[PDB]
């Protein structure tokens, strides 16, 4: 599984610190060593080795043997999944947040929908009344996706898409290769 | 015991000022004005006290500088480096400046070449490694990433499944 497990380097290159990636590389041999063996080659720190070897159990990207003597091994496929999930993530994003039809009161600052607009209205004036500071609205644009600032986020999305689309082709790949 | 710490004092101040050439026992006596130490301490110091170390470099019938007796090649070792099966070294910064030279001059090449720093052992320790390739995408990256380090929280066999449906 050599494709995968630079699948998983190129993932883990992408998301986590090198400090992480380096303790990962002895791992990726999927070797029955134990902490006491990456200690002596890596030289990391017991405590700061722990600290990493913690974020990765608790990411699931490890198994463990007790014999306590303490072995650790990795499972290497929840990896599918980290793509999967990490693309949902993106995905939020990606999903529709703009909240079309969207004022704002520029006094009071709050937001506010087009459903509200049937009642912050007021016909004596012929135009909208905020419910209590009593101002117009125009527009709202506000933690919604506008001109650049947020679109740099939304092509960062479209930026993301071909730098994993190779990396799905891996994993279709490795969808062939999960006959052998 | 205490004049055989002054030689490896000595032999070390030796590397310091920029020398590993071998001497006899004599010349580091007549130097260091031990020479009149007593014949059984000098006795003592040829015949046990160079043999008991087993880090003393012996050539040309002589014993030379100090930490080392072999791999002082004072580079890294990147063929090993190239094994990512085997890859695996990184160490103190305090042994590679012992071994040879100051470590900015190789550095600043180095620096666009093959190393990588990390304050490890505490901020006033540093080691070097080796580095690598290009990442796996062009985002803030930070700010994404933890959004998405992600879930740990079960029921996902069944949110593979539920995603999968």
């Amino acid at each position: 599984p050599a494709a995968l497990k630079r699948l998983a380097k190129y993932v883990i290159r992408g998301f986590y610190g090198i400090e992480h990636a380096l303790a990962l590389d002895i791992l990726i041999r999927n070797s029955c060593v134990k902490e006491e063996d990456m200690l002596e080659l890596l030289k990391f720190d017991r405590k700061q080795l722990r600290s990493v070897l913690n974020n990765l159990k608790g990411d699931k990207f490890i198994k463990c043997r007790m014999r306590y003597f303490i072995n650790y091994r990795t499972l290497v496929n929840v990896v599918k999944y980290k793509l999967d999930h990490m693309r949902r993530r993106i995905e939020t994003d990606e999903r529709d947040s703009t909240n079309r039809a969207s004022f704002k009161c520029p006094v009071c600052s709050s937001t506010f929908t087009d459903l509200e607009a049937n009642q912050l209205f007021d016909p004596m004036t012929g135009t909208f009344r905020c419910t209590f500071c009593h101002t117009e609205v125009e527009e709202d644009e506000s933690a919604m996706p506008k001109k650049d600032a947020r679109t740099l986020l939304a092509r960062f999305n479209e930026q993301i898409e071909p730098i994993y689309a190779l990396l799905r082709e891996t994993e279709d790949v490795n969808l062939a290769y999960e006959i052998l | 015991f205490g004049v055989l710490a002054k030689i490896v004092n000595y032999m070390k101040t030796r590397h310091q000022r920029g020398d590993t050439h071998p001497l006899t026992l004599d010349e580091i006596l007549d130097e260091t004005q031990h020479l009149d130490i007593g014949l059984k301490q000098k006795q003592w110091l040829m015949t046990e006290a160079l043999v008991n170390n087993p880090k003393i470099e012996v050539i040309d019938g002589k014993y030379a500088f100090k930490p080392k007796y072999n791999v002082r090649d004072k580079k890294a070792l990147l063929r090993l480096l190239d094994q990512h099966d085997q890859r695996g070294l990184g160490g103190i910064l305090l042994e590679d400046i012992e071994e040879a030279l100051p470590n900015s001059q190789k550095a600043v090449k180095a620096l666009g070449d093959q190393i990588l720093f990390v304050n490890r052992p505490d901020k006033k320790k540093i080691l070097f490694f080796n580095d690598k390739s290009c990442q796996f995408s062009v985002d803030e990256e930070f700010q994404k990433l933890w959004r998405s380090v992600t879930v740990d929280s079960m029921d996902e066999e069944k949110i593979e499944e539920y995603l999968k449906r």
